[PDB]
DNA sequence: GGAGGCCAAGATCTCAATTTCGTACAAGAAATCCTTTG
DNA sequence: CCCTTCGGGAGGTGCATCCCGGTCTCGCTTGGCCTCC
């Protein structure tokens, strides 16, 4: 990233006025004034200047325009294999090429490209910040309205609270509440051409928001500041359309595929992207014959139900309490990864000291620090959702977690209001479907998410060829060896297909029907 | 000539599935689905390709493909259920519009269905219905998961005209034991009398297609088997 | 020659039922389950081969057209062979039973008896049952109960003449003596019944030649109303159908067809889009359908699919896609050498 | 002959119900539910079949007009044969199966049973089921709760003698004590209703003879009541119904439908929109309904369907567009060719 | 006078009863943030 | 450039319906009888 990069001349300044009571520094601080280089490129790769040199300091600056980053952009330019984050590619959805140069002279390599699309959908987000449009309009301001503008900002802050972007049914009722009293707020602008004005506005928000897609509430990354986030839904084929402007671009992932079967189990980007047959090329799914080994533990179908009561998120009691047995039979280091930070919550309240040592992913709390002191100090580790790419390496490239627990499939939440935007797009665009229909195709998209999201979750763990993983699915609904007809048997697929033997025999913590039938 | 290894298929039934006396084997689905998939009827051509997909046997002259063997769960079992298939003369089939009836005093007369050769024909065949269908076989799993999976081939005597024995969900699991000719000396599908193995005589062609050549003796297992899908998915 | 296999989607636009022997039982009308009454429904393949086969031998009746007459040139004999394949007189080549390849001449002359078959040739069309997408995607539709109009709408009277509302009051009053006289005999053969199951073979005998002597009495009864044998004030049973927008996968196929017969079959699902009703109870609107079938082919010697086109059939209107299935269509309408009277 | 398929909407005016004996049952009023318990519910085909079916057979009796003294000359035969396309005589000609042309006479001669169809004649008229559209657009409507008069107005009782308040003293008393007695009997009932679920059915048999008779013992409760034999007081179960408001897609198709026919449907739409209403609780008004129709042709063998014109039912009006759906109504006014007699 | 069609009559009997998807997630950047501050 | 109060308290009861009314069929062949040619 640009503001990423190592400081300016300002760094000279770090360089004498040395208030900074370390008297270790200045040497490396020289070094670094001497080196305008990539803070990977200097600073991660000379010792990594812990306790000195702080990155928060020299990061550029947000607003930072100096014609030093054009010139290092130029310098990279030049280039046959170039690594940058998916952000740099995605920053040209609205920038029209003013930070990249030619498509048809090279080629776009996504790695990861199931994070890609999955992260197009915090970047399908056009935010509307209330303290904006109450910035904008300080002349034909009907102040009266004021109290409704700052009350619905607050019930954001009680929605959102410190999340960029959510997308509860709190949040997209909040969504439709601040829109209608904000057009009532509309009916108060004095000047007409003002009032024309901001109708249009809130007019052209809410056609954003119900035609297509998410409504949420959003908190700024920065000053904290409450906006009401849909997401555009025309902007879903442009990144495919950027995609193909160049010469020849292929998406490469770990997960890419929900199936085993390459023509049936890709449909998620053909759709998501926008991809007919002008752009299917190929569809193939490689995975080794052998890498690792991979150890299977089930919960069977008479294992407890996770939620006693899911609409309100409530554990039941007995799950809860099963769970809690299990990771207190364990007995070497493992790696439970839970969906959601509440689960994560009563799981840690549930479960004591079991003479491994625990470690917990705080909501919000960036990955990085839980893994580094779990790594020193291996044992339980409880991570969220949050984790989605990232394993805990043994700081050595050795594994620090011989058994991994998936408590609970990562399921998405039902999308009653996706399912009302895609059925209004549907009913608009002609095409005669039930609202159960639309229901449906969304469950099934969300099924085919999840199966990805938990794919990724299993990657977690077999990321050397020597690496053995005990995989334990503690989740009721994973459909059992036995159980062909069960309604989520797409899930088999996490299991990886060399593996696929490890999944038919495997040991059910509470298998149904476990009995000895005489009609063979 | 390709390495074959002995797999398992074991399919979700979705429709009754009727068997013709004989247990449907999977050399006959098989050939079916390469007779769709090579635009040829011609017996040997298709057979060439079968052999290339499918182990063959040359001492015993039968392909390593097991016969038909339910796949029955603690849930569902083997059923009893009937194709049926019945003659439907609408109204618009029973119209001028469709065709000229003899007519006399202007009256056309009215089509006899209580009988004849013009009758509304009720036929109806035993079907089981199961809730998986299990065949074993010494062949290429890529080969045969895409003609299952795409080639319009059922289970039993009609799925062509009467969609009988429609599956779906193929899922292929390797074996440990080639399970498909012979299983402790019971035959596990249509072999030839002198190759020793017991079970239950027959007539029929030992390789497929099962109507055409000569029906000479043959020793085939039970029509309807059972197994339990547990054990069916224990290799 | 190709094998043309139509997989696609059919989403239900009103509710698709079907009465099946097997299926319908006196508990009610189901659906046919493949097991027992807790599994998934499947529409059967039958139906939809005989309404696809009736749509082609309509598309074959526009062919053709009519005589200068203007009646149909197809007799009772050529009409069956091209229905259901039932040679009524007796005149059919009666092709070898070892020889697969019989009746080239056949199929050359009668694209229809090519796609679907006659008794004794086999049929090229191989047309899949509808399999349902999800776990509750059936359900008791229909119902209802039939309601005395005069019952219902006291203003209906104003229109009957007062020896027909005498007739109503007649008829009425026979309802309800031959209500509460059916309801005693049942409740006696319900008894009966519940004795069938703890009696020997003796009195098993004895029980059951009374129990239709029991409803041998009901038919009796019945009978001696003198203005309605039935009572009108019916409760409709319910008939089990896929739910309105059900997705059912959908498995259809050409076997190794010219694209002449593969021309036919478009045709005909073309002509079937006008009315795409599957199934029975009509007057419901049940068995409207639209579906998108992908069409795909064989490579010559792979076994790969290639996607030859799509065939989306929608209330809007039916959407070809894919030019080989334009020259299939084409094709079928040239060749006017086809002989369906022979 | 015409394939007019109807596609459109049903927008409520006023909360649209229907208790149909299948989907209701003692846990209370539900609406038909499309698949499941927990399914979106839809409005019958079979109640909106009933209602048009009612309204045109309205239209026909208007039509051919009613004599003097305002009665129709048809007789109650058929009227029933008309409406509910059942036939109290016995002397409804049974097309024989295998009939070629089968009611083609009756059909040209009786447009509303050609449209609404006979007990072995198909009906063209294919009345869908009205499916809603989006999330929540039912609720339980309804309820509330019968309440005593004189119990909530005082300046009622003025009305009343010495001898009626002393009714109303025993009658309030009654019912009391009546009331007791029948919750004590039926909380025992629900205690025996939860013991229901117990695995030993061979028990469950003598658990429900057990209710049986606590229900025959609740019903000699209540006859032993010389004021009231129904508590007064007592709250109304809600009934689930369609919001106001609600839009409910509809499917409506008339297969191979002439001018004739296609112009008695029109006027049968017409005259229900004078009383558009569609089910039950009309005590509350429920059932006014706007509906908005687009009638569509589809000739066979071409690709795409022609829209005739559209038919929207609104409180301030009917209107008709298109003159495809004038000429049709023209051609069933103007056509004198019809005899309902039989 | 033969040769199509419509109707009636022909033996007693087969077993079986069904109950409602999924829950909470969010990283490094051109940004517009911005615009300051003044 | 102050400094944001205490807590009071949170229902009693009614009454929970009656009834209809659950269909025809037909899956074959033959001759007798009726009109047709």
């Amino acid at each position: 990233g640009k503001a990423n990069y190592v400081s300016l001349e300002k760094v000279r300044g770090l360089l004498l006025m040395d208030e900074f009571t370390d008297l270790d520094t200045v040497k490396v601080l020289e070094k670094l004034a001497n080196w305008s280089k990539p803070l990977v490129e200097f600073e991660e790769e000379y010792g990594e200047l812990p306790a000195q040199i702080t990155p928060e300091m020299v990061t550029y600056s947000i607003w930072d325009d100096i014609q030093d980053i054009d010139d290092i952009r130029l310098n990279a330019l030049s280039a046959n294999f170039i690594v940058t984050t998916h952000a740099m590619v995605m920053v040209d959805c609205m920038c029209n090429h003013r930070i990249l140069g030619d498509k048809e002279n090279m080629y776009l390599i996504i790695d990861e490209a199931d994070i890609f699309v999955d992260m197009l959908e915090v970047w399908k987000q056009r935010r509307f910040n209330l303290r904006e449009l109450t910035s904008a309009f300080n002349e034909h301001i009907p102040r009266n309205g004021v109290h409704v503008i700052d009350q619905l900002m607050n019930d954001v802050t009680s929605i959102a609270g410190d999340l960029h972007f959510c997308s509860t049914p709190a949040a997209v009722a909040l969504f439709d509440n601040s829109f209608n009293a904000l057009s009532k707020v509309g009916r108060e602008i004095k000047n007409e051409a003002a009032r024309k004005a901001f109708f249009d506005c809130i007019y052209s928000w809410e056609m954003l928001g119900l035609s297509g897609g998410q409504k949420g509430v959003g908190v700024s990354n920065k000053r904290r500041e409450p906006a009401l986030i849909a997401v555009n839904p025309f902007i879903g084929m442009n990144v495919g359309r950027y995609c193909t402007q160049w010469r020849s671009a292929l998406l490469t992932s770990a997960t890419l595929s929900i199936t085993s079967t390459p023509e049936t189990g890709m449909e998620w980007l053909c759709k998501a992207l926008g991809l007919t047959s002008d752009t299917i090329s190929i569809r193939k799914i490689f995975s080794p014959d052998v890498y690792g080994s991979m150890k299977l533990t089930i919960a069977g179908a008479d294992f407890p139900k996770v939620f006693n009561d899911p609409k309100e998120q409530i554990f039941s009691g007995q799950w809860l309490k099963a769970v809690v047995e299990q990771l207190s039979c364990i007995q070497g280091p493992a790696l439970v990864l839970t969906a959601s930070h509440y689960e994560t919550r009563m799981i840690a309240n549930q479960l004591g000291e079991v003479s491994q040592p625990v470690y917990i992913q705080k909501a919000g709390q960036a990955l990085s620090e839980i893994i580094k002191q779990y790594q020193e100090k291996p044992g339980i580790l409880i991570s969220a959702g949050a984790s989605v790419g990232v394993s805990p390496r043994g700081e050595n490239g050795e594994q620090i977690f011989q058994d991994l627990i998936i408590t609970r499939i990562p399921f998405l939440p039902p999308d009653r209001m996706k399912a009302e935007s895609l059925y209004g797009y549907l009913k608009e665009r002609g095409y005669s479907r039930t609202f159960e229909a639309v229901n449906r195709n969304i469950y099934l998209e969300n099924l085919r998410k999840v199966i990805r999201k938990a794919k990724q979750s299993v990657g977690r763990g077999i990321r050397s060829e020597n690496d053995t993983v005990r995989i334990i699915i503690l989740d009721p609904r994973f459909p059992e060896p036995t159980d062909l007809s069960s309604k989520h048997r797409s899930l088999e697929h996490i299991i990886p297909v060399r593996f696929r033997r490890e999944y038919r025999s495997c040991e059910i913590l509470s298998p149904a029907y476990f009995e000895e039938d005489i009609q063979c | 000539m390709l390495n074959f290894k002995p797999y398992r298929v074991i399919m979700s039934s979705l429709t009754p599935v009727v068997i013709s006396g004989i247990a449907p084997s999977l050399d006959g689905i098989l050939y079916e689905a390469l007779s769709q998939a090579i635009p040829s009827n011609e017996p040997g051509v298709v057979l060439a390709r079968l052999k290339e997909i499918l182990l063959f046997n040359d001492e015993l002259g039968v392909f390593h493909a097991s016969s038909l063997r339910f796949g029955i769960t603690p849930e569902q079992g083997i059923g009893a259920t009937t194709s049926m298939r019945c003659d439907y003369l609408s109204p618009e089939k029973l119209s001028t519009a469709m065709f000229s009836p003899r007519t006399r005093r202007g009256l056309f007369t009215r089509v006899l269905l209580t009988g004849g050769p013009t009758k509304r024909r009720m036929t109806t065949r035993p079907a089981y219905s199961a809730p998986y269908l299990t065949f074993d076989f010494v062949g290429s799993s890529e080969a045969v998961e895409i003609l299952l999976n795409h080639a319009h081939v059922g289970v039993g005597y009609d799925y062509f005209s009467a969609a009988n024995g429609e599956f779906n969900n193929v899922t292929i699991l390797p074996l440990d034991i080639d399970t498909s000719i012979s299983n402790e000396g019971m035959a596990l599908r249509p072999v030839p009398v002198n190759s020793g193995l017991n079970g239950i005589k027959g007539v029929s062609p030992l390789i497929p297609p099962y109507f055409v050549g000569e029906k000479l003796n043959i020793v085939h297992p039970a029509p309807v088997r059972t197994q339990l899908i547990s054990s069916l998915l224990r290799g | 020659m190709r094998t043309l296999n139509f997989n696609g989607k059919i989403s239900t636009l009103e509710p698709l039922t079907v009465t099946v022997k097997n299926a319908v039982s006196t508990s009610g009308h189901r659906l046919p389950r493949n097991g027992g009454f807790n599994a998934a429904p499947y529409f059967p393949g039958t139906s939809i081969r005989g309404t696809l086969r009736h749509a082609a031998h309509k598309v074959i009746v526009d062919r053709v057209g009519l005589n200068a007459d203007g009646k149909s040139p197809f007799d009772l004999a050529e009409h069956f062979m091209l229905a259901q394949g039932v040679d009524i007189n007796g005149e059919a080549e009666t092709f070898a039973p070892g020889e697969i390849n019989a009746g080239a001449e056949l199929r050359s002359k009668n694209p229809l008896i090519s796609l679907f078959g006659r008794w004794g040739l086999s049929g090229k069309v191989g047309i899949g049952n509808a399999i349902p997408d999800g776990d509750n995607q059936w359900g008791m539709f229909g119902g209802g109960a039939r309601s005395i109009m005069f019952q219902r709408d006291e203003s209906l009277m104003e229109f009957l003449e007062t020896d027909q509302v005498d007739r109503l009051e007649r008829l009425l009053e026979e309802q309800a003596e031959a209500s509460v006289d059916i309801s005693q005999i049942k409740t006696e053969q319900d008894a009966l019944k519940k004795a069938m199951k703890s009696a020997d073979k003796d009195t098993k005998a004895e029980l059951q030649i009374k129990v239709r002597e029991l409803d041998e009495k009901i038919q009796a009864r019945k009978d001696q109303k003198q203005e309605s044998r039935e009572s009108i004030r019916r409760p409709i049973d319910p008939y089990e159908a896929f739910i309105t927008g059900a997705e059912l996968s959908h498995r259809m196929s050409i076997k190794n067809a010219t694209d002449e017969e593969a021309g036919l079959f478009i045709s005909a699902l073309i002509r079937f889009a006008a009315e795409p009703r599957f199934g029975g109870h009509a007057n419901h609107n049940c068995g409207l359908v639209e579906a998108h079938w992908t069409v795909t082919t064989w490579k010559p010697g792979e076994l790969v699919p290639v996607t030859l086109g799509e065939i989306v059939i929608t209330p809007n209107g039916v959407e070809i896609t894919g030019d080989e299935l334009f020259a299939m269509v084409k094709a079928f309408n040239e060749n006017q050498s086809f002989d369906f009277t022979a």
